[PDB]
């Protein structure tokens, strides 16, 4: 079985900084990317980028080069993630998610709970 | 008539046809296998007997007449003309999965080419699920299904095997292989567009690298914890696997395929030499610079696998499980990978692949251009590069089916066939007739004429007493030994033994059609018939 | 950055009635045989559960009438039969190796 764990909500104020962590357990950590998903209130899903825990090798998609970093700890078998310079425009819900082996296309079938940042 | 020019230039050819791609794998493989450390002593004497001998014999004949491999035959016994037929399949049928092996080692060099190897971690799109094959493993982990991502890289990314079920579904091309074999065939007609001076030109390039290239690998691979594990495996003696004729035989067809008589590829290298050339001083310099070029590759390749099984903390030979062309794309790729110095060294052995590969490429195909245009003189005007643009479309066609999705399968099939009896049959062949239809005592007197001192007792016995027995004891063993190919994960059906002897079979074939064809056409009674085919043609 | 559009952006299907969702991208998604390319499928106030990975493949706890297919540019997502649970925004999802985009969801109501 696999579960993954995520802390609750919090409240960030203008150009504030959040932290995000998400504990993976029941399955080889080191071997299964973490990635990050933006769930805008009423709105589509929109992907925030990746991180292998086994290599550390970060992939960003839009304009989060500089907005979010992604940090991983072998040792507590658990996955961060940070963001910079949060307003309220980004005032949604962030899902974590791992992803699956290649030759499933790389799944998104494991997913956290979500944590409400405003 | 034009001769190679500087005596150099065909030392370095002949050289460089010596050493091969396959001579880097196959030898250490046997040398492990049977024999271990004290496999030496049975390879050394199967050479002095059996190989150097051959070598001498076909350097003297190239040199002689003057011809390609079809014509020698028509100068010396005309009832046996198709061994040049024979040769130009063998070598076709050779070259498929030789370029398709050459368009595989320049896909991993173009991919080597970045910073970060892609074939260190398992994190890309081919490399899915095991991945419990790694190095320095701080915590314990063991799965009976384990999966190195090197392999994943290889079976993968590179040759997509995973998109074929075997030899029935062979279907899908990779363009990228397309793309580097293409290359790869335009630059060998580069190399061999005018004729033996530009050969002559890029050996003297493409032969020299290997040679640095190897003294590089041996200087970085002793310098490595665990190598001297590796050397003790490669200089352990096992006197006890040493009482059976297996590892003799054995010994005897490494030799045999290392130095590579009846090729076709002698003789035609010889006929561009002078008439007055020291065949015997050449011949023994190219047998002992080849011995000890397999000697260097044997150590490195024991250096390297004992560096790798000390990483892994476990004994030798366990992270071979898989033996053949896959062996270096498996055990090196995760070497270079955990090495220092990934891109550099990576880059330097998949060169060093490329020039091996290249020089037995440029030899065969010289070979066979020479043999097709010796049988008619009449071509001497502008046909060389028609038949050079012949032969290397010809080679592309029987390798565009070695260039799909599954084609290691048949890559491995033809390596084990292609090379192999058909190949130690036509040598047998070209040996007992030169020594018993053209008479042993008529090519002493020819290559005294040669040289100016007729050749030892020794020899004159040797090539009628040991090279033909042992050559038939060798077909003998190996047709009475049925092969069981087991490529990845993959048993080969019934049919494929099947479908690999009768494409073996076709390359031999051609010497009793042709005797039938003599037969049939030359005119006289039952006993005369074959007295006109054994006696040479009147000049 | 591959674009990805799903139309109908709003999907009215009843009880009985075969709700076909198909999303198309820009470049092709296939390298190795294997489409990079995902549906999912959340509730309101719930976290999104993948249904077929693959695009061809269904799920470990998703119900056989999620069935998918298609490869290459053009992908569909037939719910055949569906019940009164199924009123849920679904998503499909390019996996690429240099950077992952997602769709714009379509709305079933009923
Ligand atoms: C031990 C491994 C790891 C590396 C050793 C390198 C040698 C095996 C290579 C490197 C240069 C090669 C040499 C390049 C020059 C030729 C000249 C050639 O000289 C001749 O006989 C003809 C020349 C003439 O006609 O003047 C003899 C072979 C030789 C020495 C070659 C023999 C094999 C050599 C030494
Ligand atoms: C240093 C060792 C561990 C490397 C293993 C390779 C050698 C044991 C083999 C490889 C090539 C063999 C050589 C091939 C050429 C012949 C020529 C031969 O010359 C002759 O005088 C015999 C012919 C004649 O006199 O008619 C002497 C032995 C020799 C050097 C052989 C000796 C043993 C050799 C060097
Ligand atoms: C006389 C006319 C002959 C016409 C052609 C006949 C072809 C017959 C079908 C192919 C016969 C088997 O083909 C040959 O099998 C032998 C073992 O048997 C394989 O030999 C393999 O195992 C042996 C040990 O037994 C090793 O020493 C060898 O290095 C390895 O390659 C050869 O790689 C393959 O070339
Ligand atoms: C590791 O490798 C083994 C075998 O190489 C895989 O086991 C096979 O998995 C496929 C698909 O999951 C099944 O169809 C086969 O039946 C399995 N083989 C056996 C003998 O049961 C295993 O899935 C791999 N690990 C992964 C992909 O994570
Ligand atoms: C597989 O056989 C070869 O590659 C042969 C040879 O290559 C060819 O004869 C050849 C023929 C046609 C195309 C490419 C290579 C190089 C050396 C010497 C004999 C043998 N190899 C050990
Ligand atoms: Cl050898
Ligand atoms: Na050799
Ligand atoms: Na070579």
């Amino acid at each position: 079985q696999v579960q993954l764990q995520q802390s609750g909500p919090e409240l960030v104020k203008l150009g504030a900084s959040v932290r995000i962590s998400c504990k993976a357990s029941g399955y080889r950590f080191s071997y299964s990317w973490m990635n990050w998903v933006k769930q805008r209130p009423g709105k589509g899903l929109e992907w925030i980028g990746r991180i292998y825990p086994g290599d550390g090798d970060t992939k960003y998609s839009g304009k989060f080069k500089g907005k979010a970093t992604l940090t991983a700890d072998k040792s507590s078998s658990t996955v961060y993630m940070q963001l910079s310079s949060l307003t309220s425009e980004d005032s949604a819900v962030y899902f974590c998610a791992r992803s699956a082996y290649g030759s499933e296309g790389f799944a998104m079938d494991y997913w956290g709970q979500g944590t409400s940042v405003t | 008539r034009e001769t190679w020019g500087k005596k150099v230039d065909f030392l370095l050819s002949v050289i460089g046809y010596a050493v091969d791609l396959g001579n880097v794998w196959r030898f250490p493989y046997i040398c492990y296998q049977n024999g271990g450390g004290a496999f030496l002593l049975p390879y050394t004497i199967m050479a002095i007997f059996g190989g150097i001998p051959l070598f001498y014999m076909e350097l003297a004949l190239g040199q002689y007449h003057r011809n390609g491999c079809i014509s020698i035959w028509r100068k010396i016994c005309p009832i046996f003309k198709g061994i040049g037929f024979a040769i130009c399949v063998i070598a076709f049928y050779i070259a498929s999965y030789y370029n398709t092996i050459m368009a595989w080692a320049l896909y991993y060099l173009i991919s080597s080419f970045t910073d970060q190897l892609p074939w260190t971690s398992c994190k890309n799109s081919w490399n899915t699920g095991n991945c419990t094959n790694y190095f320095s493993e701080d915590n314990v982990t063991w799965m009976l299904h384990s999966t190195s991502p090197a392999e994943e890289f290889y079976t993968r990314h590179v040759l997509q095997i995973h998109r074929s079920k075997g030899l029935q579904d062979l279907g899908g091309i990779s363009w990228q292989l397309a793309l580097c074999i293409m290359l790869i065939f335009t630059i060998i007609y580069f190399s061999i567009w005018k004729g033996v001076k530009t050969s002559g030109k890029v050996v003297w390039v493409t032969a020299t690298f290997p040679y640095i290239i190897l003294s590089i690998l041996l200087v970085r691979g002793a310098t490595l914890p665990g190598a001297w594990r590796g050397v003790l495996f490669y200089l352990k003696p096992n006197w006890q696997k040493l009482l059976e004729t297996g590892v003799w035989v054995d010994a005897a067809a490494q030799i045999f395929f290392s130095l590579g008589p009846g090729f076709g590829v002698l003789l035609a290298f010889a006929s561009y030499n002078k008439f007055n050339n020291n065949c015997y001083q050449d011949a023994l310099v190219t047998s002992v610079v080849n011995c000890m070029t397999s000697f260097v590759s044997g150590f490195v390749i024991f250096t390297v696998l004992g560096y790798m099984a000390e990483m892994r903390n476990e004994d030798v030979s366990e992270v071979a499980k898989d033996a053949g062309p896959s062996l270096l794309f498996i055990t090196y790729a995760e070497a270079i990978a955990n090495m220092p110095a990934s891109t550099f060294f990576a880059i330097i052995f998949f060169l060093m692949l490329i020039t091996l590969g290249l020089d037995s490429t440029f030899a065969g195909l010289e070979g066979v251009i020479t043999a097709v245009l010796d049988e008619f003189p009449h071509f001497w005007s502008k046909r060389r590069e028609w038949l050079a643009l012949g032969v290397v479309i010809t080679c592309f066609l029987g390798s565009l089916i070695t260039l799909t999705f599954g084609g290691a399968y048949v890559v491995k099939l033809l390596e084990e066939f292609a090379t192999g009896p058909a190949v130690l049959t036509v040598a047998l062949i070209e040996a007992v007739a030169v020594f018993w239809f053209y008479g042993i005592t008529q090519f002493c007197s020819d290559v005294k004429e040669m040289l100016g001192f007729s050749p030892g007792w020794f020899w004159r016995i040797c090539w009628v007493a040991i090279s033909p027995l042992f050559l038939v004891f060798i077909i003998c063993s190996f047709l009475m030994s049925p092969p069981q190919l087991w490529l990845f994960q993959y048993n080969y059906p019934q049919w494929s033994i099947i479908l690999g002897y009768c494409i073996g079979t076709s390359s031999f074939i051609c010497i009793p059609t042709y005797i039938t064809y003599r037969l049939i056409i030359t005119p006289g009674t039952l006993k005369e018939r074959i007295v006109k085919g054994i006696t040479p043609e009147t000049p | 950055d591959i674009v990805l559009t799903q139309s109908p952006a709003s999907l009215a299907v009843s009880l009985g009635q075969r709700a076909t969702i198909s999303c198309r991208a820009s470049e092709s998604v296939d390298n190795y045989g294997i489409s990079f390319l995902n549906w999912f499928q959340q509730k309101p106030g719930q976290p999104p559960k993948l249904l077929i990975y693959a695009a061809s493949n269904q799920g470990s706890g998703v119900p056989a009438r999620f069935s998918g297919s298609g490869s290459g540019t053009y992908f569909s997502l037939n719910i055949h039969p569906m019940e009164e649970d199924d009123t849920a925004v679904y998503f499909c999802q390019q996996t690429k190796g240099v950077s992952w985009t997602f769709g714009g969801g379509t709305k079933v109501e009923i």
